[PDB]
């Protein structure tokens, strides 16, 4: 079956977006930094280690104003373990109505693809921001794309991209837009 | 990795 249940009913009528974690929302890594937003332990056979993970900048604004247009969904190639402690730490506003992992996304070709038929809405009423054109290559038009982000504290690309989404938000069919 |  698919990987999303029906949206809840005032969800209905909204795109669903689907927003990907690592170097779209955040960058993470196991070298540690003092300015780390969050600081997560995960368990690697038996040993805890340390992730630290810093915040794009707007990442705040950004989804707070997303989880009111769209029907939001986090889809991430990194496992639960260390995700859904990011999501939980980051999602102040619930804008995440659920969250797909790597057991979610498709192996091929060497990648794991995130395989938008499989969420089990309409795809006309679907988008993906996502950092690498790998992850939706079944699905390219689809697409926002988005540059990855790793430290770059003047980022703006998520403030930026709001006013392409607030209109976005409105139209019938994205394919109208993205062709 | 756990991450992506
Ligand atoms: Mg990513």
């Amino acid at each position: 079956q698919y990987l999303l249940p029906e949206a809840k009913a005032q969800d209905s009528d909204k795109i669903c977006v689907v927003i990907n974690l690592d170097e779209t929302l955040v960058h993470s890594s196991f070298k540690p930094v003092n300015n780390a937003d969050f600081i997560i332990p995960v368990e690697i056979d038996g040993v805890v280690h340390q992730v630290y993970v810093l915040k794009r900048p707007h990442v705040d604004e950004f989804l707070q104003r997303m989880g009111e247009l769209f029907e939001c969904v986090l889809f991430t190639a990194s496992l639960a373990k260390y995700a859904d402690p990011v999501a939980d730490l980051l999602d102040k506003w619930g804008a995440f109505r659920a969250r797909l992992f790597r057991e979610s996304c498709v192996f091929h070709r060497g990648n794991y693809v995130k395989d938008l038929s499989r969420l089990g809405r309409d795809l006309r009423r679907v988008l993906i921001l996502d950092n690498s054109p790998a992850s939706y290559v079944f699905h390219p038009d689809n697409a926002v794309p988005v540059a990855s982000w790793f430290d770059n504290m003047s980022d703006t690309e998520l403030h930026d991209l709001l006013p392409f989404f607030e209109q976005l938000s409105r139209v019938d069919d994205v394919y109208s837009v993205l062709r | 990795s756990p991450t992506x």
